[PDB]
This record gives C-alpha cells, structure tokens and sequence, in this order.
C-alpha cells in the first residue's frame, strides 16, 4: 500500500543510497597492506573518510534537505555523522567472511583497546539479526539524518516535517518486507535507540587515539569537531 | 565549518 507518492519517495531515496561506493582503493588495502596499528590506522581513516564523503552526497540530495536554514543543514550533518556512519557498518558486515576476517583484525589493530571496538562488532551483530533489506537500511539512513533532536537546531519542526514522510514509508516497507512479524517496526526503532549510544561511545574512541597520538585528517576533523 | 559547506554546496 504505497502510495504512488510514497513510491516516488522510495525509488529516489534508493537511487541515492546506491550511488554509492567502497571504492576499490580502499578495498585493495584491506586485502593487501602490511599490517601495523599505523597502517591500520590509515585504512581506518580513509573508510571514515569514504563514509562522511557518501554521507555528504546522500544528506544534501534528500528531498527538502535544500530549502533547509543553511546553519541548520551544517547541524543535522554534524549530528548525524557517527550514526550513519555505524548503520552504513551494520549493513556492510552484515552483506565474503575471509574479507570480513581481515577488515575486522585490522580494526581491532588501529590503535586503540578492544574495550573500544567490541562494542561496534556486537552492535553489528545485533541489527544483523534483523536480517533487513537495504530499503529499510536507505529509509533508517534517511530517517537518522533528518532527525529534529539534533543539537543546534534553529527549526525543528521544518525537519520534523521531512522526516515524517519516511518514517511513514518506512513502517509500511516493514509489513512488505516481513509480513509474518509486526513488531518488525518497532525492533528497528529500538535498534536506533541503540545506534544512538555510539554518540558518546565514538567521542571515547576519540580521546583514546589523540592521548596516543593519533592525529585525524581535516574531513574528520571538521565532521567530528576535533 | 568551511569544508563542510563547500562539499555540500558543490
Ligand atoms: C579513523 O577514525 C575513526 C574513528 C572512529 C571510528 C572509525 C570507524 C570504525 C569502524 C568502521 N567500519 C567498520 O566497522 C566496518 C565496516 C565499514 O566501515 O565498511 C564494514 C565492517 C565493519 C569505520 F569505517 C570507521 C574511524
């Protein structure tokens, strides 16, 4: 029962997600660079960096994001950074497993404890067993970036009024989708609620690579207020 | 927050 509006909506919203990209460069790296804290590190850097680029593109073609106040698309942006960038994660890890092994050792070898990365890989895990489709990974994306709690935020209710359409399309994706469980829904609401604890959990990450000297390129500089 | 308004803006 989606309106032709609402499919409209959808079609666009995933064109846009798709236009996406790992690019090869990176990929080529994780399956072939030496391993060290420091290169692993850099690997690190450059998929965050991919990640805020793709989330650049996605954020500024969401349908109403321009006739936004311009200090207030800065906020959302802002906001919406470790968010994205985690449910973006998500999706991936949950999609070779001899890849994943590699990435994942690479991960756990960039600098800082495994107290700091467990908790990413859990997370992972937990909206995995979900098992959603990318519409509804493209619809959350959406959804968490044109959220109206965000810090700063002039005009709440101009963002609020673009959000609602989405959450809307995507409570009916999830009848669509899993037909056979109604709560569908509400567990991908509870796992945003989970998703949002990764806000002070990457500002810890933060702080432990910069005590060890760790330096961030100017993209994440900005991005994260470094 | 230069560098985030000129890749939002190209
Ligand atoms: C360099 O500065 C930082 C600071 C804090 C977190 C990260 C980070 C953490 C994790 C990931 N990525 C992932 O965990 C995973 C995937 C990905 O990004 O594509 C896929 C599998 C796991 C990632 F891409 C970046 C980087």
């Amino acid at each position: 029962e989606l309106t032709p509006d609402q499919q409209t909506l959808l079609h666009f919203i995933m064109d846009s997600y798709n236009k996406q990209r790992m690019p090869q460069e990176i990929t080529n790296k994780i399956l072939k660079e030496a391993f060290s804290a420091e290169e692993n590190f850099l690997i690190l850097t450059e998929m965050a960096t991919n990640h805020v680029q793709v989330l650049v593109e996605f954020t500024k073609k969401l349908p109403g994001f321009q006739t936004l106040d311009h200090e207030d698309q800065i906020a959302l942006l802002k906001g919406s950074a470790v968010e994205a960038m985690f449910l973006r994660s998500a999706e991936i890890f949950n999609k070779p497993s001899g890849h994943s092994d590699l990435l994942e050792a690479r991960i756990r070898n960039s600098g800082i404890s495994d107290e700091y990365i467990t908790p990413m890989f859990s997370f992972y895990k937990s909206i995995g067993e979900l098992k959603m489709t990318q519409e509804e990974y493209a619809l959350l994306t959406a959804i968490v970036i044109l959220s109206p709690d965000r810090q700063y935020i002039k005009d709440r209710e101009a963002v609020e009024k673009l959000q609602e359409p989405l959450l809307d399309v995507l409570q009916k994706l999830c009848k669509i989708h899993q037909p056979e469980n109604p709560q569908h829904f509400a567990k991908l609401l509870g796992r945003l609620t989970e998703l949002r604890t990764f806000n002070h959990h990457h500002a810890e990450m933060l702080m432990s690579w910069r005590v060890n000297d760790h330096k961030f390129t100017p993209l994440l500089q900005e991005i994260w207020d470094v | 927050n230069a560098l985030l308004r000129y890749l939002l803006d190209k």
